[PDB]
């Protein structure tokens, strides 16, 4: 029933303010009791609790993010935010929201996380190229198709199959970082050959950081 | 400042087993101890709150016991979609601390990956650019050696690896192997082809094509 989404400008140059946002359904932060939580987790790493807000207003940081943390509510908005000052490439994670009810916190219900990378570097669109299926991949077997999304930033990129129809055989790999300083990754799906064919294969990418979408065919 | 350890960083285990995950407290925490759940591109979940109790929607299999400074995370029989980094958390003193987290993998028999060469589109040479792709798909275990050769001649520091995590359906992995040369190299040769060392093939396996 209870929903939360987190919100972000994606990429933050250092030294900058960070500015993140808690979007919630299902539950009231004015209830008696209630509580939301920030909590990030940098690539590889594990957890780390930020901040933390009740109903009634008062305020929990964590030291080791001293003087640089600003959690604020909007319960009219069903809305937490919080506010990180002076950021550096340490600062890059993914950010969490969870809530909870009573003192000591169980987080019951946690969002998704949003991405946060902390660069000088510009944002830059991909390339979309089709993975075409080989002539001989196994002739009334499977045949393996795909995309390569390359030379992108920051992360992260959107990639989707018929518009989201096709999901069964699909592999997103994760983004490598190439040598330039820009990200590229494959998409691929395997399907049956007798089908190369006559059902159409197209593959959708979205960089939402520059906006460049792509869709592209791909055919034997 | 209350410090939490997980013993385990990571583990495999087969389905069907009992696995049994440790969480220790630097002092006492008076039973203020959840567990978390965190399975790969999905929100993290509660599993157990105050050492023992049940997150509602969690099955039985999973439990948490201890006191003190010593706690354990259960799993009676481990499920294939149980796959997840294992995370615990004190709620005794501020600042809220966790766990380094406990990676737990499905073991499953061993799989040999089907392996494909993508040869670089028409598209991408047009820009002086050329991406030799090969797809390692669906193997247990995780190692895997990918080796390039072009023109019968190994290749060294000109390719990139990306390993996806444990697939929900098969307990499988899948690895992607970027071969990157410019097209003026990339012209000079015919033969391009991944060679893959895994533990279900019996003998390396070869997969080519030749650009004309």
């Amino acid at each position: 029933q209870v929903q939360l989404q987190e919100s972000g400008p994606g990429l933050v140059k250092p030294s900058q303010t960070l500015s993140l946002t808690c979007s919630f359904s299902g539950f009231s932060l004015s209830t008696s009791g209630m509580g939301v939580g920030w909590i990030r987790q940098p690539s590889g790493k594990g957890l780390e609790w930020l901040a933390h807000i009740w109903w009634d207003g008062d305020e929990s940081y964590n030291p080791s993010l001293k003087s640089r943390l600003t959690i604020s509510k909007d319960t009219s908005k069903n809305q937490v935010s919080l506010k990180i000052t002076s950021v550096t490439a340490a600062d890059t994670a993914v950010y969490f929201c969870a809530r909870n009810r009573y003192d000591p916190p169980w987080f019951v219900d946690w969002g998704q996380g949003t991405l946060v990378t902390v660069s000088s570097a510009s944002t830059k669109g991909p390339s979309v190229f089709p993975l075409a299926p080989s002539s001989k991949s196994t002739s009334g077997g499977t045949a393996a198709l795909g995309c390569l999304v390359k030379d992108y930033f920051p992360e992260p990129v959107t990639v989707s199959w018929n518009s989201g129809a096709l999901t069964s055989g699909v592999h997103t790999f994760p983004a490598v970082l190439q040598s330039s300083g820009l990200y590229s990754l494959s998409s691929v799906v395997t399907v049956p050959s007798s089908s190369l064919g006559t059902q159409t294969y197209i593959c959708n990418v979205n960089h939402k950081p520059s906006n460049t979408k792509v869709d592209k065919r791909v055919e034997p | 400042d209350i410090q939490m350890t997980q013993s385990t960083s990571s583990l495999s285990a087969s389905v069907g087993d009992r696995v049994t995950i440790t969480c220790r407290a630097s002092q006492d925490i008076s039973n203020y101890l959840s567990w978390y759940q965190q399975k790969p591109g999905k929100a993290v979940k509660l599993l157990i709150y105050y050492t023992s109790k049940l997150h509602s929607g969690v099955p039985s299999r999973f439990s948490g016991s201890g006191s003190g400074t010593d706690y354990t995370l259960t799993i009676s029989s481990l499920q294939q979609e149980d796959f997840a980094t294992y995370f615990c958390l004190q709620g005794k003193m501020l600042p809220w601390t966790f766990g380094q987290g406990t990676k737990l993998e499905i073991k499953r028999t061993v799989a040999a990956p089907s392996v494909f060469i993508f040869p670089p589109s028409d598209e991408q040479l047009k820009s002086g650019t050329a991406s030799v792709v090969c797809l390692l798909n669906n193997f247990y275990p995780r190692e895997a050696k990918v080796q390039w050769k072009v023109d019968n001649a190994l290749q060294s520091g000109n390719s990139q690896e990306s390993v996806t995590e444990q697939d929900s359906k098969d307990s499988t992995y899948s690895l992607s192997s970027t071969l990157t040369l410019s097209k003026a190299d990339y012209e000079k040769h015919k033969v391009y082809a991944c060679e893959v060392t895994h533990q279900g093939l019996s003998s390396p396996v070869t997969k080519s094509f030749n650009r004309g």
